[PDB]
């Protein structure tokens, strides 16, 4: 037993510009009959990996919920997204879970896809930290797995050239002293380049983000009771009678 | 605490036979003991049919109970031969 | 982008006076977990005719809350003056987990008016009103209370037939007692119930005017409404915070008689919330006219463990705080709420620690 | 790339316009574009800076002007002391380079 | 404000050039400095340019010098140097010294060229 | 690269048998000859036991 | 290890037997009676392949 929807709309992904890895944009999927090929298809991926879940179940099982970080990615710079990666755009821009299954999608842009924009230039945070009420003391200050850079309200949409520094004092609220950044450019490629990373979440809802498949009158409940059967219903398995 | 040196005066630290750390020579020249912080056990005295309850705090001098122990914090206590009780 | 609709026109803000001491008072409402007071739902299962244990956010056995009431503002016969309000704009509070509030605690009692030593009334519920950031400053001339960039807006509108939520960048306005203009003080929402809150037609648009006349709005990603049905019901609720966005909780929809609160909607937010502060409400009454309203009362979360009591109909209506102190935690030891006398063991009591050496 | 007119031209005291052309992540986004003006057997000098503002040696009838993902250089009264080769310049910081247009013969 | 500018001259293809300039009037240490060419008949084409000594002197250039033209410069003397390793017939064009600078601030910043040199030719 | 034997004692032990298992294969596809992996080889040309 | 620090006797536990028996019980003092003890590996000679 499954709900009948829709299928997840990712026409906002497709129609606009590539956010920064620092300032990335979240699509929260529920209730949805999702096709993880049509999304792909799109693109001309380059890579594709899991973590805690089989490739499999990524595009099979029902989930309470999915959730699809997109921004803009230098293909080069793919060797800093490994969760043991050595930190300088992972530890300050953006870092993933290692708790829930996750996966990482990144691929190139093909031509025909007129839909999406394309960026000046890429950019990234070199370094994020805070100095103390003394202004003498000085202590780094990393991103976590579902959070945003601490200092991304610091810096631009861009930065114009590498070792552009940006500061702000902070208020009493915070402990006072000030909030400290600066990042660095890579050139553009000939085509965009981007990646997507894919969380799943299970179990803290009704598992209503599934595959679409169709269905017969002899899967129902009814006219089985009293019978040994198996069951899948909204994503949660068993054997019983009903 | 402030306490006569024991061990090779060299070293730093003094260690027990657990390998916990027990003393410790500072930089200003003096000695000292070093103890692992202690809680206060507790149990509870428990009464259904009248509904009630006494805290009793352990082996405890009943020095260290003061009121309003009958929350963690996240009439007054009395010292008795078996231990404080509230 | 989300199109809000125009900018106020007026020429200047509506003067709005500070007299704390006149909020100064003490109706202490804490948190009975016998009474499943405050306790959120179980989200992924539920249960029938049975006692066990479970973990999540919720709040303290025995915690008083903070306590935040609104009042009638300033009238001289048929013509309203000036508003006035408590000193909730620089109350700028850490989010942490989230928090829950009690709602209309007070309703169908007797009480009296704020800015009126002796004059009774019957006390009616209020919706409270809330604002929430990532980063919070000064404003031109000093004060405290500046939230920056996107903020997250909740406003109780139409006299409370429906809640109005947003996100968008408050751009504070320059004229005479705003935000960014001479004379500033503070700024609040209003509403006036001689034609606003008229039956047959209710001004869905009072508070959110209110607060425009006050803020412009800009670069809005989304708002969204929801309907309120017209009572007196004690009811409760809560917001949090995850990586799926905010959620939004109601025993409303549900549980209206119980208590019991379940998640109604989530929003879009995904800036992680550091700060929040109580929204100033008054109420441009007649002099003649004026009314007494419950207080509200806001409790902190946090990741405890409660026993929980279970009845037949699926509904909590018991539980216990197994850290509040120790004969809790033995039932909740026992997973029961009915231990057999006799003398038992309990967690120990630990110092935490005071200045480091180095 | 920028896209320019080959050349534009009017009698003294007319109103001209130079456009420059491109994409939004050339014109559209950000308010960079410059303008030069170079006299025939002379160097370049800088008319307007930032699609807006020129520099105090400038007259006023220079002006800047953008409009969805095209700039452009505004002639107000235009003398036959203007006529030069006009160009439009576009660059941003790092890892990046200058682009010039093809020059625009204004007469 | 004035650049002077000189090394011009004739070198035959697969030989190389040495360009030089001297300002005055400015603060050397703390400008950029950058070269432009533009050949007859042509509009004008980037080089390459030279950041300032306190910034590590890195440089920027043209792709279509890349590999080829070296930039540098010595604020001991208030000169600027562009040398070019190997030339091309196509490389024929009137070579300009000049400034850049950068307006509004780190947020937004805004990119042009103020000072210009006499110029000189390469052929 | 090796799982559940070192590099270095694949190439001097005793086995049963061995099966070697050759094909041309592009460099820049490398990721794909894994476990995980995006699906295009490891699902429907060749996986490793 | 003596109240100043310096050690003053110790055992070899791989010595013999009852040097074993000493550092078996962590102590320079053990009682009377028959205890059991590490027993003697056997050593191989040339090997077979
Ligand atoms: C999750 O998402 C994936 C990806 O979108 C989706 O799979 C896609 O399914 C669609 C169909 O639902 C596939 O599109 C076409 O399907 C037909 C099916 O064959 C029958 O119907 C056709 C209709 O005319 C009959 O002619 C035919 O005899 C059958 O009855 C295929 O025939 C189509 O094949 C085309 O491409 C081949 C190779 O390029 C050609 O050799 C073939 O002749 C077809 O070409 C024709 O159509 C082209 C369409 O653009 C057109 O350009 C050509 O000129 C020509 O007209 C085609 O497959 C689609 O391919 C599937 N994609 C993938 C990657 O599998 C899943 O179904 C979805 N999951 C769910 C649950 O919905
Ligand atoms: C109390 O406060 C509420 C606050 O929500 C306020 O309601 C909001 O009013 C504004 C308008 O002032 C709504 O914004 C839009 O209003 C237009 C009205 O049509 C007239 O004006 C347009 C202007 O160009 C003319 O073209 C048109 O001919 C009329 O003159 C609506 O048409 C807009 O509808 C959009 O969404 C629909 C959803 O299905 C679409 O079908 C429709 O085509 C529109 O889509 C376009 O705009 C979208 C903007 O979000 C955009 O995303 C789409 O891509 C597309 O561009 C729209 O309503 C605003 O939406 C109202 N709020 C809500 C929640 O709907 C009350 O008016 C205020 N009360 C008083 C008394 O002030
Ligand atoms: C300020 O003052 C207002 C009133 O002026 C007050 O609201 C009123 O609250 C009382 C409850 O305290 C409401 O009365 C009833 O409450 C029960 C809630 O459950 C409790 O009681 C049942 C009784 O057995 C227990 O089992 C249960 O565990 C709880 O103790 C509601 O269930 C009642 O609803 C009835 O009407 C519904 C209409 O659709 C039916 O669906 C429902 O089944 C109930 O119907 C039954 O009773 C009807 C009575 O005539 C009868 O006709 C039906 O056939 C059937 O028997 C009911 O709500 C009272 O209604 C509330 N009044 C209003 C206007 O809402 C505020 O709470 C108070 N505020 C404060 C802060 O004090
Ligand atoms: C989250 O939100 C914060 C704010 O809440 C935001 O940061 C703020 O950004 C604004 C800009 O959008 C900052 O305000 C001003 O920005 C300009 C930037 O240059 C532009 O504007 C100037 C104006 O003439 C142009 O010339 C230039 O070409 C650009 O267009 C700064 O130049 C301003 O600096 C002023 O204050 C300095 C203090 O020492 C002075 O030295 C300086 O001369 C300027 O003084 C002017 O304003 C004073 C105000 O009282 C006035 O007294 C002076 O006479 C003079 O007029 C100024 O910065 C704003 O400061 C930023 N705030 C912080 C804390 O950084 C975040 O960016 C946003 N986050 C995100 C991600 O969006
Ligand atoms: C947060 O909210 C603010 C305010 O709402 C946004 O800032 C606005 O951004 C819009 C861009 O979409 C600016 O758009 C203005 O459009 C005017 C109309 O002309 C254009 O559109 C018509 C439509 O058919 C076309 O035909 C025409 O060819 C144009 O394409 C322009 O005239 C405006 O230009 C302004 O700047 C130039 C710069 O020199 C001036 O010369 C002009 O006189 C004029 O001032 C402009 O393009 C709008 O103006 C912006 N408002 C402000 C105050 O700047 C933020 O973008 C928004 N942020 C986010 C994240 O959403
Ligand atoms: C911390 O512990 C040390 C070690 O016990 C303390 O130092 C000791 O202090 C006593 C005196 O209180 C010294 O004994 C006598 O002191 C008089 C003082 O004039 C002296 O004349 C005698 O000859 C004799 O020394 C003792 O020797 C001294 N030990 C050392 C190693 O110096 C120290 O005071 C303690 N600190 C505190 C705050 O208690
Ligand atoms: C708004 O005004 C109220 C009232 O003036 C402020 O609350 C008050 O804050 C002071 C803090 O100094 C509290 O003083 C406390 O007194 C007790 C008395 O024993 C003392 O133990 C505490 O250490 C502290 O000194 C005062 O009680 C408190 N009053 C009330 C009614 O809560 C409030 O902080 C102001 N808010 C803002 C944003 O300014
Ligand atoms: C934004 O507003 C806050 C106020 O909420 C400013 O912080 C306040 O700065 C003043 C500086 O004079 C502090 O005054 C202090 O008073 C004590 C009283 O004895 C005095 O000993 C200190 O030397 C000092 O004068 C005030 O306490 C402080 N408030 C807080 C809560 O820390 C803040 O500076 C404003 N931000 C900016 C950028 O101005
Ligand atoms: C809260 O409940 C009220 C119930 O009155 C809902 O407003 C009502 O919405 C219906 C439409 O679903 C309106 O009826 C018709 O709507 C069409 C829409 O274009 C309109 O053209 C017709 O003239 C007519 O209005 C009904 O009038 C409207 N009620 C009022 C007073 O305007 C409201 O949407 C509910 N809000 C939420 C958040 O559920
Ligand atoms: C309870 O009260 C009785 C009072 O009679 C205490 O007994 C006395 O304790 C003092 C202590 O020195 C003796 O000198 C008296 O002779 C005792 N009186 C009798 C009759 O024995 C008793 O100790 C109290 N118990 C506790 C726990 O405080
Ligand atoms: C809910 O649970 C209670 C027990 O916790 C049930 O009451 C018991 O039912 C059994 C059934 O034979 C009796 O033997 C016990 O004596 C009952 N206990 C009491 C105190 O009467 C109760 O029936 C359950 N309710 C439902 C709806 O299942
Ligand atoms: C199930 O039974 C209904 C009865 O009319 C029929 O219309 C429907 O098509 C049947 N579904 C299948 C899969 O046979």
């Amino acid at each position: 037993e499954q709900a009948e929807g829709v299928e997840c709309d990712f026409s906002p992904l497709l129609s606009g510009t590539p956010p920064q890895v620092y300032n990335f944009k979240r699509l929260v999927f529920t209730n949805c009959n999702y096709n993880l090929t049509k999304l792909l298809s799109l693109f001309s991926v380059n890579d594709f990996t899991c973590s805690q879940i089989s490739p499999a179940a990524i595009a099979s099982n029902c989930y309470s919920s999915l959730i699809l970080d997109y921004f803009s990615y230098p293909l080069s710079m793919k060797s800093d997204l490994s969760v043991s990666s050595a930190g300088p755009i992972s530890q300050f821009n953006y870092k993933q879970s290692f708790s829930n299954p996750t996966c990482l999608i990144l691929a190139t842009v093909p031509h025909n896809l007129t839909t999406i924009t394309k960026p000046l230039k890429y950019s990234y945070i070199n370094k994020c930290s805070r100095l103390l009420s003394d202004d003498r003391t000085e202590v780094p200050q990393l991103v976590n797995a579902n959070q945003y850079s601490p200092c991304v309200s610091i810096v631009p949409s861009t930065v114009w050239e590498d070792g552009d520094y940006y500061r702000k004092q902070l208020s009493p609220l915070e402990g006072g002293g000030w909030l400290v950044a600066s990042g660095s450019t890579v050139a553009m490629t000939e085509q965009l380049q981007m990646g997507f990373g894919i969380t799943v979440q299970y179990g803290t809802d009704t598992n209503s983000v599934c595959p679409k498949l169709e269905f017969a009158n002899d899967t129902k409940i009814a006219s089985q009771l009293g019978n040994c059967v198996e069951y899948s219903l909204y994503g949660v398995s068993g054997r019983g009678v009903f | 605490q402030n306490c006569t040196a024991v061990g090779v005066r060299q070293q730093r630290f003094v260690y027990d036979a657990y390998q916990n750390l027990v003393g410790y020579y500072s930089d200003d020249g003096n000695y000292y003991c070093l103890r692992a912080c202690v809680s206060v056990p507790v149990s509870v005295i428990y009464d259904k049919e009248t509904k009630t309850h006494a805290t009793l705090f352990g082996s405890v001098a009943c020095e260290h109970i003061s009121s309003t122990m009958s929350q963690y914090s996240r009439y007054g206590p009395l010292q008795t031969p078996v231990g404080c009780v509230l | 982008t989300v199109d809000v609709g125009p900018d106020s026109v007026k020429s200047a803000c509506i003067e709005v006076d500070i007299q704390q001491t006149f909020f100064d008072k003490t109706w202490p409402r804490p948190i009975d977990v016998s009474k499943a007071d405050g306790i959120i739902y179980p989200q992924g299962r539920t249960y029938s005719n049975i006692t066990i244990t479970y973990q999540g956010l919720f709040p303290y056995q025995g915690d008083h809350g903070d306590m935040y009431v609104y009042s009638a503002g300033h009238a001289t016969g048929t013509t309203p003056q000036k508003l006035f309000v408590a000193n909730y704009s620089q109350d700028v509070k850490q989010f942490a987990n989230g928090f829950v509030v009690r709602i209309g605690a007070a309703a169908n009692s007797t009480g009296t008016v704020i800015i009126s030593p002796s004059t009774s009334a019957t006390i009616r519920k209020i919706y409270p009103a809330f604002m929430l950031g990532s980063s919070v400053g000064n404003f031109s001339d000093g004060k405290m209370g500046r939230f920056f960039n996107h903020t997250l807006v909740l406003l109780p509108d139409g006299c409370g037939t429906l809640l109005r939520a947003f996100y968008c960048i408050l751009e504070p306005r320059s004229g005479n007692h705003c935000p960014a203009g001479n004379s500033y003080t503070s700024f609040a929402t209003y509403h006036t119930p001689a034609t606003d809150c008229s039956d047959g037609n209710y001004n869905r648009n009072a508070s959110l005017n209110s607060f425009k006349e006050y803020f412009n709005l800009r670069n809005c990603t989304f708002m969204y409404t929801y309907n309120i049905t017209e009572d007196e019901i004690l009811e409760w609720f809560g917001i949090t915070q995850t990586a799926q966005g905010v959620h939004l909780f109601s025993s409303r929809y549900v549980d209206l008689y119980g208590g019991n609160m379940f998640q109604f909607a989530t929003l879009p937010v995904y800036d992680t919330i550091k700060y929040y502060s109580i929204i100033p409400h008054s109420i441009r009454s007649i002099q003649s006219d004026r009314k007494a309203w419950a207080a509200f009362y806001v409790y902190k979360l946090q990741p405890l463990t409660f026993l929980l009591d279970f009845s037949v109909d699926g509904y909590i209506r018991r539980a216990i705080d197994c850290g509040f102190n120790d004969l809790s935690q033995l039932h909740c030891s026992y997973e029961s709420f009915d231990v057999e006398s006799g003398v038992y063991s309990v967690s120990s009591f630990e110092a935490k620690p005071s200045g480091s050496v180095v | 790339a920028l896209t320019q007119p080959a050349s534009v031209s009017g009698s003294p005291g007319q109103s001209i316009t130079i456009s420059c052309t491109g994409t939004s992540s050339d014109v559209g986004t950000y308010d960079l574009v410059s303008w030069y003006q170079q006299h025939p057997g002379k160097s370049p000098k800088l008319m307007i800076y930032a699609d807006i503002k020129r520099p105090s040696g400038v007259s006023h009838r220079f002006s800047g002007s953008k409009s969805g993902n095209t700039a452009s250089l505004t002639i107000s009264g235009l003398q036959s002391a203007d006529e030069a080769d006009y160009y439009c310049c576009l660059y941003a910081g790092s890892s990046t380079s200058v682009i010039f247009g093809g020059g625009t013969k204004v007469t | 404000v004035q650049l002077l500018e000189s090394g011009g001259g004739l070198v035959k293809p697969g030989g190389s050039l040495r360009l030089s300039c001297e300002a005055s009037g400015l603060t050397f240490s703390n400008v950029w400095m950058s070269w432009v060419r533009q050949a007859p008949g042509k509009g004008l084409e980037w080089v390459g340019r030279i950041k300032r000594k306190s910034e590590g002197a890195t440089t920027d250039y043209g792709a279509p010098v890349k590999g080829r033209f070296t930039l540098s410069r010595d604020d001991s003397k208030n000169t600027v140097y562009l040398q070019m390793n190997s030339l091309k017939i196509d490389d024929t064009a009137v070579y300009y010294c000049s400034t850049l600078t950068r307006g509004g601030d780190v947020w937004s910043s805004s990119y042009y060229f103020d000072y210009w040199g006499q110029g000189a030719l390469v052929t």
